[PDB]
């Protein structure tokens, strides 16, 4: 019943500096584990015993801490280092992991390629519409992307869906999904969409006429 | 050398039960506490309790005493957790590891336990048609339970493929594209075609994308 608490919760890291989190008990703990999670893969052990590494793990990986704060760290972060990193102890039982802590990668910035997609025919026989907007392959993740239809910013009726960064160049991926009811979708002419990054001075408007 | 082979992922109804099995390879099955943990999107990783497959004893937490049962047969080498009174709560990941003693690293696959009333349902596939780089993709939307699975071209367009995440639309129903770029000069030459695959509801259906 110890209530681990990993800060930070989310954290991004150049090629080369050192990483560091650490794993709040809420109470005294003797010793305290990590476990390495890459995206679609199972857990897999990386420290024992506070600071003993698993069979694997490369030198630059070392782990500290005593009483209520252990820490995870590597010297010279590395590509492959990204990951999630769960802290775990035995202590008390019952064994309690912690929320994770979530390394990315750090690279310069990207603008997005932006693309437009008007609903296919077969998709409004139907009787629904969506219009999708695709962003490629930009850094940061942050980034607005709006829907305006006929100069209307539309409001609630859309959905994004982020990539996982990619492994080669550690950029991002979103597709925003405009849904409308046919009958909704012919009532206008112009549907636009409208980013905003880091990477574009200005903000890309992709649009198309009904 | 160590392998986990977890059952496949299940869908079950509310109040049902559901056994989920978790094969050893490799290693000596009885010689290791099994352990089983539990991941949910957001929450983290909560332990449900171990079994030693010599003794078949065991200890639950708290938390999971009257939901999880844990058994193991020497015979197959395969550990075993059934889940009882399901509830929309007990829908995650749950995780199969000999965490104790130390010396087997790896955990198992995981298997996803989905618990809905409600049946399958196949995925429909439209079509985001192009129009010197242009983009084009296949758009999979209102299937149920999760996964999907997409390829392009049988399997020889690897190279630009996004396939996002699948996001839940208010019908209740899973929504997913995949999207490819590729040279603009190729479009009236090369055909794309995507191979959505949704197992649950044994689907699969082939998508020609044109401009």
């Amino acid at each position: 019943d110890i209530v681990l608490t990993q800060s930070p919760a989310i954290m991004s890291a150049s090629p080369g500096e050192k990483v560091t989190m650490t794993c709040s008990a809420s109470s005294s703990v003797s010793y305290m584990h990590w476990y390495q999670q890459k995206s679609g893969t199972s857990p897999k052990r990386w420290i024992y015993d506070t600071s003993k590494l698993a069979s694997g793990v490369p030198a630059r990986f070392s782990g500290s801490g005593s009483g209520t704060s252990y820490s995870l760290t590597i010297s010279s972060m590395e590509a492959e280092d990204a990951a999630t990193y769960y802290c775990q102890q035995w202590s008390s039982n019952p064994p309690t992991f912690g929320a994770g802590t979530k390394l990315e990668l750090k690279r310069t910035v990207a603008a997005p390629s932006v693309f437009i997609f008007p609903p296919s025919d077969e998709q409004l026989k139907s009787g629904t519409a969506s219009v999708v907007c695709l962003l490629n392959n930009f850094y940061p993740r942050e980034a607005k992307v709006q829907w305006k239809v006929d100069n209307a910013l539309q409001s609630g009726n859309s959905q994004e869906s982020v990539t996982e960064q990619d492994s080669k160049d550690s950029t991002y991926s979103l597709s925003s999904t405009l849904t409308l009811s046919k009958a909704d979708y012919e009532k206008h002419k112009v549907y636009a969409c409208e980013v905003t990054h880091q990477g574009l001075r200005s903000p890309v408007t992709k649009s198309f006429n009904r | 050398e160590v392998q986990l082979q977890q059952s496949g992922a299940e869908l079950a109804k509310p109040g049902a039960s559901v056994k989920m099995s978790c094969k050893a390879s490799g290693y000596t099955f009885t010689s290791y506490w099994m352990h089983w943990v539990k991941q949910r999107p957001g929450q983290g990783l909560e332990w449900i309790g171990y079994i030693n497959p010599s003794t078949g004893y065991t200890e639950y937490n708290q938390k999971f005493k009257d939901k999880a049962t844990l058994t193991a047969d020497k015979s197959s080498s395969t550990a075993y957790m059934q889940l009882s009174s399901l509830t929309s709560e007990d829908s995650a990941v749950y995780y199969c590891a000999p965490l104790w003693p130390l010396g087997t690293d790896y955990w198992g696959q995981g298997t996803t336990l989905t618990v809905s009333s409600a049946s399958t349902k196949g995925p429909s596939v439209f079509p985001l048609a192009p129009s010197g780089t242009a983009a084009l993709g296949c758009l999979v939307k209102d299937y149920f339970p999760e996964p999907v699975t997409v390829s392009w071209n049988s399997g020889a367009l690897t190279s630009g493929v996004h396939t996002f995440p699948a996001v839940l639309q208010s019908s209740g129903l899973y929504s997913l594209s995949s999207v490819v770029t590729v040279p603009s000069s190729s479009l009236g030459t090369q055909t794309y075609i995507c191979n959505v695959n949704h197992k649950p509801s044994n689907t699969k259906v082939d998508k020609k994308v044109e401009p």
